[PDB]
């Protein structure tokens, strides 16, 4: 327990303590550097929220999508992870593919938007 | 720096008047123009007495019959209502230019 | 089976990062009512209690020689120092032609020829009248114009007199990472500054780090645990200093016995110069004291650790500095406001082959001070009335190896002042800053509705 | 009233030196200046030198430069003029006297930081009081 | 009717005009070191606003003015009848009663919400 | 069965402290008046205030614990310094002066109050100096020992007020940031403390002129109905009583001397404004106020002081109990001239249950505002004669003595603190913090 | 193919509606210059949260395309629906509704206020 | 039938004005050195800015109501003044000078253009003075009535430009912040106002060098196809007529004197760099420009001026009308030395339907840059021989005469206003703010 107190737990156990780490993501020698430090917290915090908005995951801590998992991204089975791994240890393996996965999410949900809007009128 | 005086000798009678002249080497335009000129009168066996300083002021105890004027490289002194005691030698001393010096001297005697 | 991407927000993953850490001082310190150059008053107050979380199963890589917390502390300390001297008196009018003579009243043989008795013409509060004044200056502050002297700084730059209303005593300050970042603390007892740290923790602010400015001898610092640690960037080099950290502190007393008086000279409207009046009593030398028994063992502990790097059968020597300017060839500090320059040639001596005594270290004094190795930014330290004495304990050294080749039988280490950021690198060797990266993606058996 | 006292006459051989002594009433030399003049039978007055009342200045004519030096004791209670290199023509009577001077600012140069630069020029106003007069002669 | 103008009306009538206040919690100004006074004011408003919005999110109430939850209302907090809480009492009056327990409620809500994400994840897995 | 439900945007608030920003109309900005109370810094104000009355609400105010006064104090001082930052420092004015009395036409009352001083002075060229003269008031030169000096030279050098700038007060509105609110109490008999039955809320306060004065509050806001007496602890002799008249007493101020301005160049691009010579006769500067309207006002003040001290008490007035000039006198500013009028003729009466009264006034130019030391200012002399008329909308009083429980109360004028001039304007306002979250029980549970 | 930031400014309103995610993503992020930084940075946040603030009280939080209950009006626009989405562009369109934007934003507030109250009312069946 | 559908992200913009921020090439100028318009503190520019061309979108530009010009002016000035803040202030140099003519191997053209002055000044020790001498150009000194003074002493004390900071115009890129965009006009024949059919959007503007000059635009961007005449109202005489060239015109300018620099110590850590002495012959500065190249360029300018003033009109160029040197001569900077060339040899012709022209040039060291008063700067002398090979790319003209009858228009160079110098670079840019909220009807409805 605590802020980042699950960094060495299994990835499955670390997923049950997301809130404690989300709450801590925001809030003249030492006077003007304050405004630089204060604002950078907001600009970084809004970056994460915006992505969760386009992806359709706004207002949630665990969110599911329609994107299938390309096996080439990581061949590890569903047991090795969530039971014998950690988020840092998981992060170090998906580094290359992260930038493209964010695009598949951003496109697979704009498909949902038009599809949803059409149904409301078609039906 | 040099100084000269004229006349060299002056035979005068009581009740008469006489005039003296003095010269300054430089036309130094400073210190009120007339600048610092000193006159003295001497007789044998007696220390000289100041007559005029600053070229226009009367020394203490000097009768009003003595006056002086001048500027630049030339200076002048005047005497009037002469009496017997006025005999002696008159010196003009330049107090502006360092080193300072006396004048050649102008003698006055009974006539 | 199949799997779909799942988005988790708030995951515990971080990456190294560099940012601007903000200060945090004890709230009670403000009640002292007197400001200090470190501007603890403008610094944020500290939290009532420390919050630290232990992290199991986690290993992290640290590096004290590429930590950026030191480079920020160096700029903050320089920036704070300058801001405190901006509003204080500027001693330009003191760059005049002095006339000096030696003082010889109750002069000790050692101290003869160090203090001058100088007299000069100075302006008074009125811009017309002038006053004839005198003041005592140490020999290191004046030079002869080639009986007639001048201040040493005049041909370089003017100096701002230190305000007598601001102090130089260190006040501990904590560095706190703002939101979105964190500070990782290596809790290993035998950490040598680089590589894995088996034990780690996260804290909201660092421990209280006193910005003690000193040379050749790390005073009032933190002590190690269970051993003496030798920490060098590349131990087998000669241009890299060695930061020894002592296991057990060794005390060093120092004194400036002279019973000197202060004297105010008004040199303009509302601005005054604090000169030195005639001394009271004898004229002696300043000095520090070190117990020779504790220093004899404390080098006994240091030599044993050095045998683990350069050889088990090498002859370890020590020598008296390298030579140069007082700011590097002596142990410099300030005790009470007076800046000492102590000749530590007696501490580093004798060779290693494999109860009521003391070591007296003569010390000079100075008043025109260049602090941060900068050119043209001198300061003038006003004199302090009465004998000033300080007691502190050493907790480290900054050594340098001379690099002998083909004759490795002996290695000789000399003290070195190095850069001033090595002084604070010895307190931030446990800390590194990491940027939290909450967003993560992993596969699961879930999918969206409709 | 300010009054001066001098020493007695003396006679010396050529090449020697004479150091005259002069005194004043009320230590007026602490407030006014001192000047020196000599005169011989049938010869005009010859300005020799002077010393300021603050001691800042001591000037002499080129005629006696090097051949004369002037000094005074503590409190300006006594002043001496020493003539060295005596010659036959030096036989004359020397006088101790006090004169007034004008102190004027000759050149000014302002300073923000420090005492403003200044240059002061002395000018001879008057000779006030003469001394007894000392006779010095050079003979075989 | 204006901003904050329901302050004296009872919780029932005040809860019917929530939007007017919500639009005032942000952008309260028309838009040289003296100005840092005002600049820090703008940042302060943004810094507080994101805290209230985030706090709602971790309860599952993101994006709603009136949001229902599923954490039981402990009767100890106030046994007052709904016929009194919403009919003859005010928010300014109400906040005084539940000030003590507020910090505890904010934990229950975050505790219940974490279950919904877990509950939803497992259900979607069965597909 | 009930559950927790959350409402966002509820009307709830709590006391708080924050930074308020100034907003003024652009009338002074469009013509470039450049008042020291910088409207350039202040944001443009709204075309018309929007006030919302909060019915049925009760709020508890306290005019003495209000922090708006302590934030306005720092604002006013800071704006003062920023205006003096570029103005020329009069460091070369600290020389030895040589003054002689002026007697050309000086009337016996003012005989010896100003001096004619001359001094060396600097010039544009660094190798030359000029001899100049200037008239200095008696209070601004201390004999050094016919040689004087400016009184400030041993403490600090004064910056001469940039003659282009203006000291005339202009209204400045204090506005609340987002998420905060200002609540104005509208109860007429509100005594500055305790619950106020009627309340509203405003985005910005009403225009408040930062008038600097002493012993008399000028150009202020008038009360309504009756005269209001306010004190922090009215049974304490250490607390000043802040009266507020319901009708404005008019006071006329002037200095008949027709003094001339003279500019002296003291360096490259810098000038010093001397006082020249006065055309015509030299006489004393005074302040008038009707003796009839001032007599009735004290009659209305006394019947309110009775309620807090008794009906049978003999209410007596006195003049200031000695001290400094800046505190024993009604010191104000009008037209760039700093008056120090002697109010011993206003507070002299005993109440046991046309014509004018004239107040002699002094003038000085070395000024130490805000009770600071070492930060003087030099006010340039003004061309011609000065005149000005103003309200008198309140007093600052103080009691004295405790010989008896209640027999005779004497109230002297005060003004030892400059904040009280502004506590008499912000007593209606308090700053609050809005907390929009709120949780209450309702019959509603999340579906699914 | 790409039509980056603002790239679809001249495309038919239907084709410009297909690339919203590229405009919405560029509305955030991206000693004289010391205050040329903070004012721009703080302003960028203030204007962004203002649009999300409006978009949240309408019942559209996080949705790039959001259908509302408020009915349209023929007075606001008289032309058919085919012309709007195939014979006009967004820059051309807002010139027409510019006269009526403010009144529409008012109607959407109340339309949301009814839903949340009704949603709470419907959940009281237990 | 239809419902309101709200779209967030629509490409809609409106004209607005905000604060742009700088950005420099950074790595392109590695081993950077300090200079005005600091290269550091500017966000480094991306190696490949992304320009996007917008298909059949028509925007109405206006280069004379542009606000990027007004912000650049207040921005270039600010960077200039903040660089002089730490350098030496030459108050001690405002002293009486004694100057004599320079005749040591001097040409008749430069007979008396530079004096030789000696003056007194203090040294590092304040109680001792030194006698120093320096060479001053005759434009910098004024007689006092052999005694001269620097021309600025009765207006302000100049600051000596630091020698380590250069005046080289490093390019700058103006960037708009998040939520804004910058529209470039791609049309070849766009006359600065009215619709521009071809439009595009960029992150930052191209490299704009703040070259300060007069009546000749140096080192500027060329017209892509043709000489373009741009003015706000061509039929207005009181409006300067901007001209842009499609081909540069080389101008070789030099200072043929071998000046030496000398350091005089005036205080602790302060030095005033005097002009030691000239080694060799003394000849005037000058610029060259090919007679055949220029006479061709003026041919095109007339060929286009005719479009606005008719086929038959006779067009005569004439040299500047008059005024101060700062406005009536081609003033510029070349290597840190400030030149003022007499351009009467360029604008001299009458137009009906190898050899290099040499322009005499003067020099100054007391510079007033932005037409202000009291902010002079002292540019220290540069040792050696100066030379610049910039090429010309525009003109700033004016016209006169004609009232109900005219047959021959006369044009003269002019324009001392500096924002007209950068208006030639930003004429194809404007800043707009994106508005992502849009409401349009659709057949969909909300479920509940
Ligand atoms: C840590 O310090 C050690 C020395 O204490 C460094 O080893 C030195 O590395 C340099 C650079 O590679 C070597 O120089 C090279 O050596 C040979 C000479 O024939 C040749 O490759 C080059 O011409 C060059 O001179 C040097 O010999 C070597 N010294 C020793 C004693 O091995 C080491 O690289 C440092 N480590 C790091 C990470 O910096
Ligand atoms: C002072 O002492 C030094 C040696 O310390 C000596 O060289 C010098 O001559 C002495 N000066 C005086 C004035 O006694
Ligand atoms: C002011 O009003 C309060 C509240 O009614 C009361 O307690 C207090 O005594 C009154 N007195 C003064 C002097 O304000």
């Amino acid at each position: 327990l605590g802020f980042l107190g699950a960094a060495g737990s299994t990835m499955g156990a670390a997923s049950m303590t997301l809130t404690v780490q989300a709450r801590n993501l925001l809030s003249t020698v030492w006077g003007i550097k304050q405004l630089q430090a204060r604002v950078l917290a907001v600009e970084r915090y809004l970056r994460d929220q915006q992505l969760l908005g386009i992806w359709g995951c706004s207002g949630k801590l665990i969110c599911c999508t329609n994107v299938p998992w390309n096996s080439s991204w990581s061949n590890r089975n569903l047991s090795e992870i969530w039971d014998n791994m950690t988020w840092l240890q998981w992060d170090k393996e998906i580094s290359n593919y992260t930038q493209i996965i964010y695009g598949l999410l951003e496109e697979s949900q704009n498909q949902q938007e038009k599809n949803e809007q059409d149904l409301l009128a078609l039906d | 720096v040099v100084i000269t005086q004229s006349p060299l000798f002056l035979p005068v009678t009581p009740g008469e008047a006489a005039s003296l002249s003095c010269k300054c080497s430089h036309s130094l335009q400073h210190s009120t123009g007339a600048n610092y000129l000193a006159w003295y009168l001497q007789r044998p066996g007696q220390t000289p007495r100041l007559l005029i300083h600053l070229a226009t002021h009367r020394a203490s105890g000097v009768p009003d019959r003595f006056s002086g004027s001048g500027s630049g490289t030339d200076f002048t002194l005047k005497i009037s209502r002469v009496e017997s005691d006025d005999v002696g030698t008159y010196y003009c001393m330049q107090g502006l230019h360092s080193p300072w010096t006396f004048g050649q001297g102008t003698k006055v005697e009974i006539k | 089976e199949n799997l779909w991407v799942t988005v988790y927000y708030g995951v515990p993953v971080w990456k190294d990062a560099e940012t601007t850490l903000f200060c945090a001082s004890d709230a009670k310190a403000y009640e002292t009512e007197k400001h200090n150059v470190w501007a603890t008053h403008a610094c944020v107050p500290t939290d009532p209690n420390p919050q630290e979380i232990h992290l199991e199963n986690v290993t992290e890589e640290f590096n004290m020689w590429k930590n950026n917390m030191v480079e920020q502390m160096h700029t903050d300390i320089i920036s704070l120092w300058d801001q405190s001297l901006k509003p204080c008196v500027k001693l330009t009018p003191l760059c005049v032609t002095l006339q000096c003579t030696n003082v010889t009243n109750n002069i000790t043989d050692d101290m003869r020829g160090e203090l001058k008795n100088c007299s000069f013409n100075m302006t008074t509060e009125l811009r017309d009248k002038k006053q004839k004044v005198y003041s005592l200056f140490y020999r290191l502050d004046v030079v002869q114009i080639n009986k007639e002297y001048r201040l040493i700084n005049c041909n370089t730059s003017a100096c701002t007199q230190a305000c007598p209303k601001v102090s130089f005593e260190p006040i501990p300050i904590h560095y706190c990472a703002p939101a979105g970042f964190a500070i990782l603390k290596c809790k290993d007892k035998k950490f040598n500054g680089t590589g894995p740290c088996p034990s780690v923790s996260t804290v909201q602010c660092t421990h209280g780090i006193k910005p003690v400015v000193s040379t050749q001898l790390l005073l009032n610092g933190s002590l190690a645990e269970e051993e003496v640690m030798i920490r060098s960037e590349n131990i087998t080099n000669n241009a890299k200093n060695i930061l020894v950290q002592f296991n057990t502190p060794v005390q060093i007393n120092c004194t400036r016995p002279n019973n000197n008086t202060r004297k105010s000279i008004r040199i303009g409207p509302g601005q005054a110069f604090y000169a030195t009046g005639d001394i009271i009593g004898d004229i002696r030398q300043a000095h520090c004291n070190v117990s020779k028994a504790t220093w004899n063992e404390t080098l006994g502990k240091v030599v044993k650790q050095l045998r683990k790097h350069f050889g088990n059968n090498t002859i370890i020597r020590f020598a008296n500095s390298s030579g140069g300017d007082l700011e590097v060839t002596t142990h410099s500090f300030n005790c009470g406001g007076e800046f000492f320059y102590c000749n530590t040639s007696g501490l580093f001596n004798s060779t290693w082959i494999s109860s009521n005594d003391s070591i007296t270290l003569p010390c000079r004094i100075k008043q025109i001070i260049n602090m941060w190795q900068r050119i043209g930014q001198c300061m003038y330290a006003p004199p302090i009335q009465g004998v000033i004495r300080c007691v502190s304990n050493i907790t480290g050294l900054i050594l340098t190896r001379d690099g002998g080749s083909t004759n490795s039988t002996t290695e000789t280490f000399r003290p070195g002042g190095g850069d001033m950021r090595d002084n604070w690198r010895s307190e931030l060797y446990k800390y590194k800053v990491v940027k939290i990266e909450p967003l993560g993606v992993a596969p699961t058996r879930c999918k969206r509705r409709v | 009233q300010v009054q001066l006292v001098q020493s007695g006459a003396e006679v010396k051989k050529p090449g020697s030196s004479v150091k005259v002594s002069c005194k004043a009433s009320g230590n007026s030399f602490s407030n006014h200046d001192v000047h020196w003049v000599r005169q011989a039978t049938g010869q005009g007055l010859e300005w020799m030198g002077w010393m300021s009342h603050e001691g800042d200045k001591t000037g002499l004519a080129q005629k006696f430069q090097g051949r004369v030096t002037i000094t005074r004791d503590s409190g300006a209670s006594t002043v001496y003029m020493e003539l060295r290199g005596l010659t036959a023509d030096d036989t004359a009577i020397y006088y101790c006297l006090t004169g007034s001077k004008h102190r004027l600012s000759d050149y000014f140069l302002y300073n923000e930081y420090g005492p403003n630069y200044e240059e002061w020029g002395d000018y001879l106003a008057t000779l006030d009081v003469w001394g007894h007069g000392t006779a010095v002669t050079v003979s075989s």
